[PDB]
């Protein structure tokens, strides 16, 4: 009878494998297996994550082929992957990320070997592309109903765990069903390689190709955006001619939610491209 | 680019279809685009040299379709989007 | 007290002068976060949607 | 006009060249013409005809000259006022220590030639210079002067604070001097470095000044939970029962403490270690009497809490049991002798800088474990106070990036953070080089490391990168862990803090609001500035529990030691008292920080308080360490037990003889009803004399030190005029019979 | 003498002008921090969104 403060380490490997697995996450029930290494009691690290072939039965203990699982794990052991399995993941599209009776039964059957049994459910179908915040699931002991539910120390991270604060699943099904916090980790190779790779993904090949395209399109295509921009500017000034009457009568309170200022500032920002690229044309013409 | 790459790529030329070759750097110190698509096709030379495997450079782009942009943007939380205006333009015009 | 107000005041000169580059950093960074969060809440609005009444 | 402008620009350019050439004593010295010295020293001496008692030391310090101020104090009245005003002006100019030590070491030669030596100058200088050559004369003149009463004060305060390793060296410096009045010098040198008399008197008046109420403890038992606040109840009980050794509150029942096998029993035993402190026999005997049957407890948290609690008891004592702690720590055990034994051993061996604890600590952290490596990091940081080992920093920073755990990185982070003390001119390239590290934990370690290194507001450059990384960086770790260094360097002025952190009170993210709440909690602690109190109201109302917890802690650190008649604290008293009754509709941690904040005001029964600096202006090391580790409860909550190391009781001492206790009764010019105790509910224009008797001195506000007036008809009177509060002795002016000696107490909760 | 009232008088007046420059830095910090509170209140508002 002892419990500690565990935290699931999530790198970019399992994240991207859950993003591609989420793209291939058909409404049919899918299967997955997570790997890693156990260094101590209250920490867990995942490194290897792969997918499993779909079946008509779906998420079940019968669909897990022991000769296929042990075969692929042996093929990973003969290679440079000396990590044991740490859990299994899946997707719950539509009906919510909660776990049914079959999922908790195969979880109870699959947790006999690993005491942790990390469970992660990705659902990018109804999740907006703004946030990709994911949550990890855990299994509580049925004999702990008499004592405290979760005697876990370090209650500070619960504020970070309160971000998924849906009012139906967390305390709608919190009985015998809790969760755990999730953190990330990034070394210098992922920071410089992935940062420079993303900056290059938003940059050009030689970085000097598409500059003259806009520098010379300022005289052909942008002129239409400047004339239309002046058409919207006049379309606002026609009301700005009527503004000094009300502003000259009431001067108390604001009724129009439009600011009429930041939009013109943005128009000036779009207009400053000519000024910023004029020096570019000066450098291309000069040398 | 070593000479053995014709024998390494020749296996996937016999068994598999025309294989593309990509040379990258072991250290992320190269400022340029790390990916270069090199097609494995034989070209006729004008000087009269015998026909051999030629690696022609094919242009490449680094883009994500649906989710990898969200995952990378969430893992970084430091990079900025296009953000047309003063800073995103003047940084390119300086560096 | 009379002559000590100069040298004692110099500490307030440095403490108030040091805030210049600080408020520069805040006014130059909080607008970058303003356009970050602004584009983050702006990109939520997607083209595929349902039409009600 | 012309003459005053040419002498004005002549003096301005003169002191400008004196500043440009003051930092370069040797090499490439710029030539100074003699006519400039003539025309500056002419009108300068003209001003020095009478010195006008205002600009002598001012212009004498602005010119940065060697013998410019020695001739000023020759013909001058009120020498102690000129040296006290001199050091007061020198301590307020943000010195760089390059010339302050020279000016002090050259100005301490004038009072020894007078008719009698003063203590305010030698104290206010020895708290800053810390030079061994400045004490060798004053330690040997005590025998030549043959004066016993005057040495007790300087021994009490110099052996009290202002130095740890300088005391560790001066104890053997004075131990060497003397025999290897011979009969009197022996008991003198033995009794001056004892230090247990302060524990005896503090245990005495603090053992007879306790006042407890059933409403607070009954409210804690009514709002106790079995999950989170179980540690808050026992840590609040340890706060209110600190020093008084009142275990009868925990002797009511055993089903409320050992009901769950978890860290709650470790925090309960460590809290018990916070309750009783300063016991050489009742501590080990009290820990051994709990189960002296089989010597095999099923829960090792009692042994770990016994070692950690023992380290809390024997902190900074001369009678350490460390020799037995090595033979007891050598035994192989599971994460309790290593963790609790490492914390207790490092806390008991703090300042010793022994290589033994370094070796066994290294071989204790070589197991790659994060818990014993975190406790080993704290213990190494404590024992390495002032050591500055060469291979230790490079070995720890080399051990940092080669592991994946975070508790080892925070343990070695605080380990390399506390070791940095007095390295203002040394840690520049270390903090500047380690500031750009890829690890956010080590990035916080650079700020926490530079925090204690730049104490005293002596560097206005570090704040550039402190706030630059607090606002510019995207990770909230250095953002909420950044401003603690700002408060640790700007703790001198309480008014200037809310002007620059008021923007951080309501920031963008709640992390900067929480860390800024800790900043307001540590910067204004022990003061009475309302510039944060009037801003506490917007902090306590927000949907985020972070700013609410940090707001209750920041308000709990300011409401202590304050009367209601001075400021209307009814707002924060009512809104803070409504948290324990409103905990049903609040978060689980909001009530934890709520009752944890309520345990601060009731700590010690309003008798003991906290202080960031001493009376002479110098800052206490265990107070800063105790308050920073007290703020480090976010990652590890049981780390808050080090708050007892910062408890500084505010009172007076009039002990004349070591074995004779006199009675001193003064009078205050204020109302006695305004300084009474705020007695809570039951829930079943001038005073004649003060309430301090038999010296049981009660609490005293630092602002009350200016309204005290000693009675003219008092039989006894000290030699030094009692002006400010501190530790002094009494001078027997009558020298007659009936000294009014009082007996000593008997056995009980204490020894 | 006539120095503390004349020399230190013009030096004290110059110190008052320095207090005027510190009043320009002062109220620049005031309005810059109030506008900073406005931008922080708007970005915090879309954060609440
Ligand atoms: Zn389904």
């Amino acid at each position: 009878a002892v419990d500690t403060a565990e935290q699931v380490y999530i790198s970019s490997l399992a994240l991207l494998k859950m993003l591609k697995h989420g793209r291939a996450g058909v409404p049919m029930e899918v299967m997955g297996l997570m790997l890693g290494e156990f260094v101590d009691d209250y920490t867990v690290r995942v490194i290897d994550v792969f997918a499993m072939p779909q079946s008509g039965t779906g998420v079940s203990v019968e669909a897990v082929d022991p000769v296929f699982q042990a075969k692929m794990l042996d093929m990973l052991k003969q290679t440079g992957r000396p990590e044991m399995v740490v859990g299994w993941y899946h997707s719950h599209p539509g009906f919510g990320c909660w776990l049914s009776g079959v999922d908790i039964n195969t979880q109870q059957s699959f947790e006999a070997l690993s005491e942790r049994a990390v469970a992660v459910v990705v659902d990018p179908i109804q999740s907006v592309k703004g946030k990709v915040v994911i949550d990890a699931f855990r299994l509580i002991n049925a004999n702990m109903m008499v004592l405290g539910h979760e005697p876990r120390q370090t209650t500070s991270n619960l504020g970070h765990l309160n971000k998924p604060s849906i009012q139906a699943l967390i305390h709608g099904l919190n009985r015998h069903y809790y969760s755990i916090t999730i953190n990330y980790r990034k070394n210098e190779l992922e920071q410089k390689m992935l940062l420079n790779l993303h900056k290059k993904s938003w940059m050009e090949g030689l970085t000097l190709q598409d500059y003259s395209e806009h520098c010379k399109h300022n005289e052909s295509v942008v002129k239409e955006m400047l004339e239309l921009a002046k058409n919207y500017n006049k379309a606002v000034e026609e009301e700005d001619k009527m503004t000094p009457e009300q502003l000259a009568i009431k001067n108390v309170g604001k009724q129009d939610p439009k600011r009429h200022l930041e939009e013109h500032v943005d128009v000036l920002m779009t207009s400053n491209i000519v000024q910023c690229l004029a020096a570019m044309l000066d450098t291309v013409v000069f040398k | 680019l070593h000479k053995n790459d014709i024998a390494i790529n020749e296996l996937m030329k016999r068994y598999c279809p025309n294989s593309v070759l990509v040379i990258i750097d072991v250290k992320p110190k190269d400022l340029g685009l790390p990916t270069e698509a090199y097609i494995s096709v034989e070209e006729v030379h004008d000087d009269g040299t015998p026909t051999s495997k030629t690696f022609e450079h094919v242009t490449s782009e680094i883009g994500a379709e649906e989710a990898e942009e969200v995952g990378v943007e969430h893992l970084l939380r430091d990079i900025k989007d296009t953000t047309v205006g003063t800073l995103s333009q003047r940084i390119t015009n300086q560096v | 007290d009379l002559y000590s107000r100069y040298k004692k005041l110099q500490q307030e000169l440095e403490f108030l002068e040091v805030q210049e580059e600080y408020i520069k950093d805040e006014q130059k960074n909080l607008k970058k976060e303003f356009l970050h969060a602004q584009e983050e809440v702006k990109r939520i609005q997607s083209i595929p949607l349902v039409i009600g009444q | 006009e012309y003459v005053e402008t040419i002498i004005a620009k002549c003096i301005d350019h003169y002191t400008k060249q004196c500043v440009e050439n003051a930092d370069l004593p040797e090499g490439e010295k710029k030539p100074i013409d003699q006519r400039l010295e003539g025309i500056v020293n002419k009108m300068f001496q003209r001003c020095l005809d009478d010195h006008k008692y205002k600009q002598a030391i001012g212009i004498a310090l602005e010119t940065r000259r060697l013998d410019v101020f020695e001739k000023t104090i020759l013909e001058s009245n009120d020498v102690p006022g000129m040296l006290a005003y001199s050091l007061k002006l020198c301590m307020s100019l943000m010195q760089n220590k390059q010339f302050r030590n020279k000016v002090l070491r050259v100005l301490v030669k004038i009072y020894m030639n007078l008719e009698k030596p003063d203590f305010i100058n030698v104290c206010q200088c020895l708290i800053f210079l810390d030079d061994p050559q400045a004490v060798s004369d004053i330690l040997e003149k005590l025998v030549k002067e043959d004066n016993l009463l005057m040495a007790y004060q300087i021994c009490f305060d110099l052996y009290e604070s202002a130095s740890q390793q300088f005391l560790s060296s001066v104890i053997q410096n004075l131990r060497t001097v003397g025999t290897p009045e011979p009969k009197d010098q022996t008991l003198k040198m033995i009794k001056i470095l004892s230090g247990e008399m302060a524990i005896e008197l503090h245990l005495q008046f603090l053992i007879r000044n306790n006042n407890t109420d059933l409403m607070i403890l009954k409210n804690t038992k009514d709002a106790v939970r079995n999950s989170v606040c179980h540690t808050a109840t026992v840590i609040a009980n340890s706060f209110m029962h600190c020093g008084t050794t009142s275990d009868q509150f925990l002797r009511d029942n055993l089903e409320w403490l050992a009901r769950a096998t978890n860290w709650a029993k470790f925090t309960a035993t460590a809290s018990l270690g916070v309750i009783h402190k300063g016991h050489e026999k009742e501590a080990l005997q009290l820990m051994a009497t709990y189960l002296p049957k089989d010597t095999s407890p099923g829960s090792a948290y009692q042994e770990g809490g016994g070692l950690y609690a023992l380290g809390l008891i024997h902190a900074n004592h001369g009678g350490d049991i460390i020799d037995y702690l090595l033979n007891q720590l050598k035994n192989a055990s599971n994460d309790i002798v290593r963790h609790g034994g490492s914390l207790g051993l490092g806390l008991a061996a703090m300042g010793t800088a022994r290589q033994d604890v370094y070796d066994l600590l290294k071989t204790n952290l070589y197991q790659d474990d994060a818990v014993t490596g975190e406790a080993a990091g704290l213990a190494l940081g404590l024992v390495m106070l002032g050591s500055k080992n060469a291979q230790a920093i490079e070995d720890m920073v080399g051990y940092a990036q080669e592991t994946q755990h975070e508790k080892i990185l925070r343990g070695l982070a605080v380990g390399i953070a506390l070791v940095m003390y007095g390295r203002m001119e040394e840690a520049d390239a270390l903090i500047e080089s380690l500031c750009r590290d890829k690890d956010p934990i080590l990035r916080r370690s650079g700020m926490y490391t530079v925090a204690m290194a730049y104490c005293g507001s002596g560097n206005n450059k570090a704040i550039r990168r402190l706030l630059h990384v607090a606002v510019s960086d995207v990770n909230d770790d250095v953002r909420r862990a950044a401003v603690e260094s700002l408060g640790f360097i700007l703790f001198r002025t309480p008014e200037q803090c809310p002007s620059v952190v008021s923007l951080l009170s309501e920031s963008y993210n709640p992390h900067v609001r929480y860390g800024a709440a800790m900043a307001l909690g540590i910067c204004c602690a022990g003061t009475g500035n309302k510039e944060a109190i009037n801003l506490l109201e917007p902090m306590t109302n927000d949907p985020v529990n972070y700013v609410r917890q940090g707001a209750l802690i920041a308000s709990a650190l300011i409401m202590i030691q304050q009367t209601e008649i001075t400021c209307p604290k009814v707002n924060q008293f009512r809104q803070l008292y409504s948290k324990v009754i409103n905990d049903k509709h609040d978060d689980v941690m909001a009530k934890f920080g709520a009752i944890l904040a309520q345990g601060i005001l009731d700590a010690g029964g309003h008798n003991v308080t906290i202080s960031l600096q001493s009376r002479t202006g110098h800052t206490h090391m265990p107070s800063v360490v105790g308050v920073l580790v007290f703020t480090q409860f976010w990652f590890w909550f049981p780390l808050s037990h080090f708050l007892s190391l910062a408890y500084t009781p505010t009172c007076v001492i009039g002990l004349n003889k070591d074995l004779k206790m006199p009675k001193v009764q003064y009078k205050s010019n204020c109302k006695p009803s305004t300084f009474a105790y705020p007695a809570p509910l039951e829930v079943p224009s001038i005073t004649a004399k003060a309430k301090k008797k038999e010296k049981n001195p009660a609490r005293v506000m630092p602002a009350q030190l200016k309204v005290l007036t000693m009675p003219e008809t008092c039989r006894y009177q000290p030699f030094k005029p009692l002006s400010i509060g501190g530790i002094i002795i009494l001078k027997d002016t009558s020298e007659d019979i009936e000294e009014l000696v009082e007996p000593v107490a008997a056995h009980g909760p204490k020894i | 003498l006539e120095e503390g009232k004349a020399g230190s008088g013009l030096r004290q007046y110059y110190l008052s002008k320095i207090e005027e420059l510190q009043l320009i830095v002062n109220d620049k910090s005031q309005n810059l921090r109030r506008l900073q509170a406005q931008r922080n209140e708007l970005n915090a508002k879309v954060r609440l969104l």
